[PDB]
């Protein structure tokens, strides 16, 4: 889910951002 | 900030970061 988005590639801040949808 | 990692706790914890002041929740995960 979302560990599989940051925890393998570098997101930036603003991805999460998107993670509080 | 980019160019870290995260996971488990880094990533309840980056996500609480990033949502902290603005936003007002978290997600409700399970």
């Amino acid at each position: 889910g979302i560990v599989e988005q940051c925890c393998t590639s570098i997101c930036s801040l603003y991805q999460l951002e998107n993670y509080c949808n | 900030f980019v160019n870290q990692h995260l996971c488990g706790s880094d990533l309840v914890e980056a996500l609480y970061l990033v949502c902290g002041e603005r936003g007002g929740f978290y997600t409700k995960p399970t």
